[PDB]
């Protein structure tokens, strides 16, 4: 049975001990006059939080010297979009179009046609990188992995004109990042 | 008749949440205010309103409870609806939703009715 | 909680005339504010230019019917004083407030594009 | 007009909806709860409805002197007017909205079917006639 | 139980020879690390149908207006078996032995609000079980019970 | 002290109503407002507002709606003057 | 009025002035040069005095500052140092996310939800994919469940490093704000590592995880977690028996537990002011129940009680990444139905069923069966709630979000008044705003 | 119906004259979107192709459920409108 008689609930009982003690006065203090007043007086936990942090003086510092040296990289890492290729040469790209309805910021941009062999190919391909959010649907959406995002970060430029991505500069970035993106996938391969 | 019923302090022992102090003389207080609930029904609220009945099925009841119990501690636990300065404000505030409520007159028929179209969400009938 | 400066509560007026002489008083409001706006937000156009434009703006649209629709035009004028007032706009807003603003024949249009 | 209530004594929830229209107003829930004094000024904000008794009722979250309330279904999302910076002006102004790329609209080849059906009933048979 | 744990049972960069008995003798609480991870172990190697249908059978939405709600009270239930037919006439006139089955519980009490999780008990816990604050810090330590 | 007499107030007004559209350039005290000026609500408002511009007078919400005439306002000036107070350099030194 | 502004002893009647050379109006036409013939005392509280009303010294505490942490116009009203009426400037974050939610899919809408909080991200993310879970009536498995418990304690340890040390270093602690920013940094290398980003992780997506955890992390996890053990000690060395740090956090912000309520305030500053109350505890969800954990809470419902009860969030969600590297079970990680996940890539490409899921669910999308929700988490600031209308489409029809951070700036005028302007940035700290989570 | 909302509903001046909405059916429910404009609905950005526009009611579709339901909200706001039958 509840408290529901009562319009209570064993919810709205607060726990044996609930209510607070009574509050101390001055002659219930456990530590005497002078006890506290040479704490008070002489600082003593300024003096000990002054000490604890004169020992992290005498510790290793965790500071990596960039670019000389980076931080770690994981084979998920999402970095730098670019489109693959065949070890035959032919493009792995065949114009889905998955790829500019999956993109949530929508940043690709397709145009495709037959190709003079019939195969079916695209001849426009665009990232607007300043308009990309770097999610990764680019990789997952692909059937036959064309799109990879590389653990490139250093591609800063100048002007913004240059972060507008054609299809020539992703197919530039894909046989220039190849080998890393060999790193990439065959080290996540499992997990997919 | 003039007469004044302390609902909450305003100085003296904390109750663990903040900003509510300790009750100097509930019990009685307590006493006091749920009797004045079932007068308050007896004057405003018709018979068949559904609302009247289930006021003093726990106002009865809890105020028949901390009668017989004579320790703070007891009245709390078998209430079960937290500390006794929390009841305080449980009564008080249920006081006056019953001169609230019995202006409103919501013992009555639907005052408002809706339109054909309004409840019904995305085509299909709720 | 305390209210801003120069706040009132939003009410659904009930009456037709009362709400002709709350519309009046703030027109006046306005215009005691005439010398402020000048030199809060540093308008290139002098008082009198303000209580012109001020008066092209009241003098537009006084013409509306609906009171239940009065009372959302007053109540949206009412934010646009205490955002005024305030000083809360900034001073480009203000500017281009009143920067803004004859037709051409079918031929022109024809020409350039029309719309 | 949706109204989420929370019980931390009994432990559960609670959602008053009440409608309102264009022009109907809907009292303000200030003299129960302080807490919407911010909550109806987004509503107001996003959606114009106008709310009975609010002690200051106004712009929370658009642009000083922005025109039209946004959230609603025939206000289009990429709005009406975008600002840019005129140097013989020498301020930040206001113009109409112009895309270099316009929003593409892949709804057109959504589901022609139907996807979902009435379900399995669950109502405790204390709840039927 | 999180007690007190030595040095050397925390992966971290610690203290090779003499140095060790230095850092023991100057370091406040011995048994705390300097928080550099353990080159030699952290991190090291790199990482390189309606069986099973439900969202088809959801519940279903079925909204409850004074029309239906008077029903329950004349007709019964269909477990227990006893146009517009507005409800405040019906609470005008009908038996109240009605009322305290069907539209009440437990004899006419009101039905407290349900929880959200019933199983929500606390318990008041104390500073030797963890191994919080002392008691004069203006916090307590609430449990599941 | 209030400077300000009965006809220094009336012979500046009409220096401000003869900057406005008005019926007639004939105005004393008997002169209307609605009426011999034919003004009507945002008019008015210009010029009971340029007043307060001169006359350092702020007229309240009640006599909004009861103003008829123009020598209620050069008599309400009168019972409604007084100089900005001074900083404490201006007043002694 | 607008622009300016204008008794205990008895009103005497005091007629007939005269002097010795004649009377009060024989000489009245010259008496206004004689200063001493004047006849209004300058002390009667009648005495006429006009003064104009100049407004108040209102600093404007704007984007510029570094304690905002985003762009807020804080209107401040203060009179000498105290604070009279304040007026919290929201919307200089509005990026309009309600609205853009609307036109994209279930899968497309997840990563609005990374970016409303920079650093609570899969809590974040967790409460939308609750609410869609809810709707589509489909519950993850047990591993899948297990993953969001011990990354919705990491995230917690990331949000409270960034409240709470940046808290202290607003108040001008700049020593523990260092040495936690190294743990975000080893934290954030967990997150890299599962998802890919370091901060927006669109990991947690409606229908369990994005992807298995890589093979060793719980290694990596636990290793961490008994060198964290020493971090929080250090930390509480420099703030939580500092004398200076409880001066400027004693007593300031008041809030009652009464009126918090009131407020809808949620989180810290709910059980600062003693209400023990928990969503993890009052609602269980994804692996919640399944933990043990103490929950804290204060007695004087001020700055001091929120950090001892901030502080003590960090070892309550450390002892659960223990218990979640030691219960973890094995399994599946995401819901095995291919109308709500993608399906494996050796599958893709192997089955015909399969790449029909594949091609679906990334073009259309998955569609939510009708109706509507509001489920509430325990966020690092507080209750952060979704409310979801499901139109039968792939896309949600209304997608409103309760942000803590939210209501707790609106009860700034509430605990801020009657305090000083250096208690402002107290009162600001101890609110963990995030002013993308404000403005969404 | 009778009520001149557009003074509350913010929209600009162009809305209310010189845009034509449809109301059509695609094959339960009502639609309504604007007709595109004469020139610059779609210009070729001369830069990277993309598919400029200076229309900004080019993405909006209002999905109604009934005819009338759909007609009372094209008065209500004071817009222009036509209603596309469809063929049985
Ligand atoms: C640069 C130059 C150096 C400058 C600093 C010099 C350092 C030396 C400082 C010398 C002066 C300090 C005096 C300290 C001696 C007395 C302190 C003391 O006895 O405490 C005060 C005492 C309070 O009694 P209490 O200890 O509280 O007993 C109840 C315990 N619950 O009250 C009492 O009843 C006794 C008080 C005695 C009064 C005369 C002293
Ligand atoms: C005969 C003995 C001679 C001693 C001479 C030295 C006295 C010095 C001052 C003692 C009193 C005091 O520091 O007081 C603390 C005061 C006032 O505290 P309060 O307002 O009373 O609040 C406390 C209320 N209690 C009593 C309930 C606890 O505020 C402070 O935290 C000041 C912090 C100063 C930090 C300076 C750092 C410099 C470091 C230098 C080396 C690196
Ligand atoms: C510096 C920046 C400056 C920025 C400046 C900003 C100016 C803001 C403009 C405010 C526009 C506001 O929305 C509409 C409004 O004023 S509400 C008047 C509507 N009116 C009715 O709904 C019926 C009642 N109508 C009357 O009472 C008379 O028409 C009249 C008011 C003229 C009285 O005059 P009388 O009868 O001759
Ligand atoms: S990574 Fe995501 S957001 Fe960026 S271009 Fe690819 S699909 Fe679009
Ligand atoms: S998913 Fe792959 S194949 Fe398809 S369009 Fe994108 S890159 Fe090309």
């Amino acid at each position: 049975p509840t408290l529901a008689l009562t319009s209570g609930s064993i919810q709205g009982t607060h726990p044996e001990g609930f209510r607070l003690p009574r509050p101390k006065t001055w002659e219930e203090s456990s530590e005497s006059a002078l006890s506290k007043a040479t704490k008070w007086y002489l600082l003593s936990e300024i003096f000990r939080g002054l000490y604890i942090t004169l020992e992290m003086y005498f510790r290793a510092p965790y500071t990596i010297y960039y670019p000389f040296e980076k931080g770690p990289v994981s084979p998920r890492f999402r970095g730098e979009h670019a489109l693959r290729r065949y070890p035959s040469g032919e493009e792995r790209c065949i114009a889905c179009k998955l790829c500019e309805a999956v993109c949530p910021a929508q940043a690709i941009t397709i145009e495709a046609e037959e190709r003079i062999d019939g195969s079916r190919r695209t001849y426009k391909y665009d990232i607007d990188m300043t308009k990309c959010i770097y999610c990764g649907y680019c990789q997952e959406s692909c059937p036959v992995d064309a799109i990879v995002e590389t653990p490139n970060v250093e591609y800063a430029t100048e002007t913004r004109e240059e972060l507008l991505y054609n299809k020539e500069k992703l197919l530039a970035n894909g046989d220039k990042w190849e080998q890393e993106i060999q790193y990439a996938l065959d080290a996540d391969a499992p997990y997919r | 008749q003039a007469q004044e019923i302390l609902i909450k302090a305003n100085k003296g022992n904390p109750t663990g949440l903040t900003g509510l102090f300790q009750h100097p003389s509930p019990r009685p207080t307590l006493i006091t205010l749920y009797k004045a609930t079932l007068k308050n029904l007896e004057e405003k609220i018709p018979k068949e309103s559904v609302y009247r009945t289930a006021v003093e099925a726990f106002t009865k009841e809890r105020l028949s409870i901390v009668e017989n119990n004579e320790i703070i501690e007891d009245i709390e636990k078998k209430i079960g609806s937290g500390l006794v300065e929390e009841l305080i404000v449980q009564a008080n505030e249920e006081y006056d939703l019953i001169d609230k409520m019995a202006e409103w007159k919501a013992w009555e028929e639907l005052e408002e009715k809706p339109l054909d179209d309004q409840w019904t969400y995305f085509g299909k009938k709720l | 909680t305390n209210p801003t400066a120069f706040a009132q509560t939003t009410r659904y007026v009930k009456d037709s005339t009362e709400m002709r002489t709350l519309v009046l008083n703030l027109y006046r409001r306005y215009l005691r504010h005439s010398r402020g706006f000048v030199n809060n937000y540093n308008l290139d156009i002098p008082a009198s230019q303000v209580r012109t434009k001020i008066r092209q703006e009241f003098e537009r649209q006084r013409f509306v019917k609906d009171l239940p629709l009065k009372n959302v035009l007053y109540m949206k004028a009412q934010m646009e004083f205490q955002e005024l007032v305030n000083f809360w706009k900034q001073q480009c807003h203000v500017m281009q407030y009143f920067e803004s603003i004859k037709g051409d024949s079918f031929v022109q249009k024809f020409l350039k594009g029309a719309q | 007009v949706v109204y989420n209530l929370l019980s931390v004594r009994h432990n559960s929830r609670i959602r008053i909806k009440t409608y309102a229209s264009e022009v109907s107003p809907v009292p303000s829930v200030v003299p129960l709860f302080q807490g919407a004094n911010w909550f109806e000024r987004e509503t107001y904000d996003l959606f114009g409805i106008f709310f009975e008794g609010h002690p200051d009722l106004r712009r929370i979250m658009t642009d000083y002197g922005f025109q039209g309330h946004p959230l609603r279904k025939d206000f289009p999302t990429t709005g009406y007017t975008e600002v840019r910076y005129d140097a013989e002006k020498r301020r930040v102004v206001y113009e109409p909205l112009e895309l270099t790329q316009a929003w593409r609209n892949f709804t057109v080849g959504s589901s022609v079917w139907e996807q979902v059906g009435d379900g399995k009933d669950f109502t405790p048979e204390s709840f039927k006639l | 139980s999180g007690g007190p744990v030595p040095v050397f049972k925390k992966y971290t960069t610690g203290s090779k020879g003499i140095w060790e008995k230095i850092r023991q003798l100057l370091t406040l609480v011995p048994n705390r690390s300097t928080g550099n991870p353990l080159v030699k172990n952290y991190r090291v190697p790199p990482p390189g149908y309606y069986d099973r249908d439900h969202r088809r059978n959801y519940p279903r939405l079925v909204a409850f207006d004074q029309t239906k709600v008077s029903g329950l009270l004349t007709l019964g239930s269909a477990q227990n078996p006893r146009q517009s037919v507005s409800l405040s006439s019906t609470l005008a006139t009908i038996d109240p032995k009605v009322v305290k089955s069907e539209l009440l519980a437990e004899g006419g009490s009101p039905v407290v609000a349900p929880s959200l999780n019933k199983k929500m008990k606390f318990r008041l816990t104390e500073e030797s079980e963890h191994g919080m604050y002392p008691e004069d810090y203006p916090i307590r330590i609430f449990a599941q019970n | 002290a209030s400077t300000l007499t009965k006809e220094d107030v009336l012979t500046r007004s009409v220096s401000v109503l003869r900057g406005f559209e008005v019926k007639t350039k004939d105005i004393d005290l008997q002169t209307t407002f609605v009426q011999d000026l034919g003004m009507d609500s945002l008019d008015l408002n210009d010029a009971l507002v340029a007043l307060e511009e001169e006359f350092d007078v702020v007229f309240d919400d009640k006599t909004a709606n009861e103003i008829k005439t123009v020598g209620e306002v050069v008599d309400f000036v009168l019972a409604n003057y007084l100089p900005t107070e001074q900083s404490i350099n201006h007043t002694i030194r | 009025n607008d622009f300016y502004d204008v008794n205990d002893f008895f009103p005497v009647q005091v007629d007939g002035i005269e002097s010795s050379l004649g009377k009060y109006e024989e000489f009245a036409k010259d008496a206004h040069e004689w200063e001493s013939w004047n006849l209004q005392n300058e002390d009667h509280p009648e005495y006429p005095v006009k003064r104009t009303k100049i407004r108040h010294f209102t600093l404007n505490f704007g984007p510029q500052h570094p304690a905002a942490h985003g762009v807020l116009r804080l209107i401040l009203e203060l009179h000498g140092e105290e604070i009279l009426r304040s007026d919290p400037h929201v919307g200089l974050l509005h990026r309009g996310t309600e609205k853009l939610i609307e036109s994209k899919t279930y899968m497309q809408a997840l990563p609005y939800f990374d970016r409303l909080d920079y650093v609570s991200m899969m809590t974040n993310e967790q409460v939308f994919s609750l609410a869609v879970e809810k709707l589509l009536n489909l519950e993850v498995p047990e591993r899948g469940q297990y993953i969001r418990t011990l990354f919705g304690e990491i995230t917690r340890v990331l949000n409270h490093l960034m409240s709470v040390l940046s808290h202290a270093m607003d108040v001008g602690a700049l020593t523990p704000f260092l040495w936690g920013f190294e743990e975000r940094e080893k934290l954030m290398e967990f997150y890299e590592r599962v998802s890919g980003a370091r901060l927006h992780s669109a990991y947690v997506r409606p229908g369990g995880v994005s992807q298995d955890l890589p093979a060793g992390l719980l290694d990596d996890i636990y290793m961490w977690a008994t060198q964290f053990g020493d971090r929080l000690d250090e930390t509480e060395e420099l703030l939580t028996d500092s004398r200076i740090w409880k001066q400027r956090t004693i007593g300031i912000g008041e809030v009652t537990a009464e009126d918090a309520l009131n407020y809808g305030l949620s989180g810290v500053m709910l059980r600062g002011s003693g209400v023990p109350f928990d969503i993890r505890k009052s609602q269980p969800y994804d692996a919640y129940d399944k933990v043990d954990f103490d929950i804290a809470v204060g007695t004087k419902g001020d700055c001091y009680d929120r950090y001892l009860i901030r502080m003590t969030e960090f070892r309550q969600s450390l002892r659960i990444i223990e218990q979640c590297c030691n219960q973890m079970p094995p399994g599946p990680v995401k819901v095995e139905d291919f109308k709500v996940a993608p399906p494996p890539r050796a599958l893709m490409k192997e089955d015909m069923e399969a790449l029909i899921h594949h091609f679906l669910l990334y073009t259309k999308g998955y569609a939510v069966p009708a109706g509507e929700t509001y489920t509430a988490i325990e966020a690092p600031k507080g209750e952060m709630a979704v409310y979801v209308v499901s139109d039968g489409s792939e896309r949600p029809y209304r997608c409103k979000i309760r942000a803590p951070g939210f209501a707790h700036l609106g009860a700034f005028d509430h605990i801020a008044r009657g305090h000083f302007l250096p208690d402002a940035v107290a009162i600001i700290g101890t609110m963990d705003l995030v002013f993308g989570e404000v403005d969404r | 119906t009778d009520l001149a909302k557009e003074l509350v509903s913010g929209a600009p001046k162009e809305l209310i004259t010189e845009r034509v909405a449809r109301i059509y059916q695609e094959t339960e429910t009502w639609k309504i979107d604007w007709d595109i404009l004469n020139k610059g609905n779609r210009w070729e950005n001369d830069l990277m192709g993309y598919q400029s526009s200076s229309d900004y009611m080019q993405g909006t579709i209002l999905k109604f459920d009934t005819r009338e339901g759909a007609i009372r909200f094209a008065k209500g706001q004071g817009w222009d409108y036509y209603i596309q039958e469809p063929k049985v």
